[PDB]
């Protein structure tokens, strides 16, 4: 319940995500945009990311299960996930999607199944870490503490 | 007379991020989600700047830009009409937003009539650099 240690732990946790490559510097852009004029901005953008990506992953899963795989139906989903991940700084999801697009180009169905599994693993990882980040922030704020603003 | 800006982008996450960045820079934008919507907006308002995503459904930003340039040259939308677009001397600055693929080189943006480009993901500094050159 030490708020100073909670805040230091939150900084260290965030730093770990960058070191591990789960987030890249684009995530910091989002944190920089969150201020008194835009108070829950990061969580709002990330929640939209999860809503959209949940839907894309379910659509992609159906498309790869079909008897004849229509790759013109598949690629736009991989493209959208690549773009969304890039824009919130989910670097490992983005990189998995880059590889996926390569195997979509080559029409390689077995490789695509493997790529889908990898994207899901990376997506669930970054979802877990970001949900936890917001939980830690909310705890501190509800206890009368504060998250210092990213002034980078 | 605040500058009028049009953002053309199909990805909703990309829109939310670009909107907040532009707001912090002191600007609001109209939003179009594909090239047809861009042409509809451009036909009905006079913009000072257009930020044009390259890859979009229905009509992509490269074709949309060519059609807008044809309109600027001839004074009508007949190129757009022939290309299937439904439609009811002051050159628009059009800035591509590109996605790091072979299908989106800067030279290709230029070859379809775009003036400049920003490499995605959009950042505050990339937008700032662009606005300081193209908005007065
Ligand atoms: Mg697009």
């Amino acid at each position: 319940m030490d708020l100073v240690q909670k805040q230091k732990s939150l900084q260290d946790y965030t730093k770990s995500l960058f070191l591990e490559g789960i987030l890249d510097s684009q995530f910091l852009q989002l944190q920089q945009l969150q201020d008194e004029s835009n108070p829950d901005f990061v969580s709002q953008v990330v929640t939209l990311f999860f809503q959209d990506s949940d839907r894309i992953l379910n659509d992609l899963s159906l498309s790869l299960d079909q008897q004849v795989v229509d790759f013109k139906k598949v690629d736009p989903h991989v493209h959208q996930l690549k773009g969304s991940s890039s824009s919130i700084g989910a670097q490992r999801v983005k990189n998995a999607c880059v590889v996926f697009r390569s195997f979509c180009e080559q029409q390689n169905v077995e490789a695509c199944h493997r790529c889908l599994q990898q994207v899901k693993q990376e997506y669930y990882l970054v979802k877990n870490r970001l949900e936890t980040l917001f939980k830690l922030e909310q705890q501190i704020v509800a206890s009368g503490g504060m998250i210092p603003a990213v002034e980078l | 007379s605040k500058p009028k800006i049009l953002l053309v982008e199909d990805n909703k996450i990309n829109i939310m991020v670009a909107k907040s960045m532009m707001k912090q820079l002191g600007h609001t934008m109209d939003i179009a989600n594909n090239g047809v919507e861009a042409i509809t907006a451009i036909n009905s308002s006079s913009y000072d700047l257009v930020l044009m995503d390259v890859c979009m459904p229905v009509l992509d930003g490269l074709k949309a830009t060519r059609l807008i340039r044809s309109y600027e040259e001839t004074g009508n939308w007949n190129a757009a009409i022939e290309a299937g677009v439904d439609i009811s001397t002051n050159r628009l600055p059009i800035i591509a937003m590109t996605a790091n693929t072979l299908a989106e080189s800067s030279e290709e943006c230029y070859a379809n009539g775009m003036d400049s480009f920003i490499s995605k993901p959009v950042t505050l500094q990339k937008l700032r650099e662009c606005l300081q050159q193209y908005l007065h």
